[PDB]
């Protein structure tokens, strides 16, 4: 099933089922983080998606072929975080990002906190298009979580 | 082998979505092992 939308990444090798992170199947690629699969050949039934591109240091990694999304944040305009809990619904949460800054430049950054297994939930804009995934950030002086908006490039 | 994938949704924006969350501007680094921290 090469079917778009946004797909749980599963794993039986711990006890039960587990949820290690989400992805964005889009175009016939398969768009993830990299600390989800550190690179894995993954199954989607009976077939398989082997690796095609990834960058560690960005922490993406695509399947089947190279990154496809290319929707940046506007840098105003709120986004929704479609969130892919383990064991819960996706479900939309809207958001204006803050903003990471570094001295490489800014890129968006979503302050919502979930589960490790979330990582990997796409970041979209007002028309639908995926700016990035969810889950690579840092943890602020309240204790609580900042993820950056990471989008690849293509 | 080990990891498998199964669908969850569309991607669409929802026209009435809960709004939560701040917008902090943050002095952060990424090394080459693809960790932020906090400057
Ligand atoms: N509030 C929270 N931590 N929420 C998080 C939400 C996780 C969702 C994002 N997905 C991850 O699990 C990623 C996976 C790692 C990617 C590295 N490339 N974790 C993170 O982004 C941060 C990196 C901090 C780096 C500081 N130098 N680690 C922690 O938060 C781990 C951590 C936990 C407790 C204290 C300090 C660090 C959680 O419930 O784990």
């Amino acid at each position: 099933e090469t079917t778009d939308g946004v797909y749980r990444v599963m794993t039986r090798r711990l006890l039960g089922s587990t949820q290690v992170g989400v992805g964005v199947m889009q175009e016939g690629v398969f768009h993830t983080m990299w600390h989800v699969t550190k690179g894995a050949a993954l199954r989607s039934g009976e077939g398989r998606l082997d690796p095609y591109w990834g960058d560690v240091k960005q922490d993406l990694v695509s399947y089947c072929g190279p990154w496809k999304l290319d929707a940046a944040w506007d840098g105003l305009s709120e986004v929704q975080l479609l969130a892919v809990p383990p064991g819960e619904r996706a479900k939309n949460i809207q958001t204006l990002p803050g903003i990471f800054k570094t001295k490489d430049g800014d890129i968006g950054a979503v302050a919502l906190d979930y589960p490790a297994g979330t990582s990997g939930s796409p970041i979209l804009d007002k028309c639908g298009r995926v700016i990035g995934l969810y889950g690579n950030g840092v943890v602020i002086k309240n204790g609580s979580y900042v993820s950056a908006i990471t989008q690849g490039k293509r | 082998v080990d990891m498998y994938i199964e669908r969850a949704g569309d991607i669409t924006w929802e026209k009435d979505a809960e709004v939560t969350g701040n917008s902090p501007r943050l002095d952060v680094a990424l090394d080459e092992s693809g960790d932020f921290s906090l400057v």
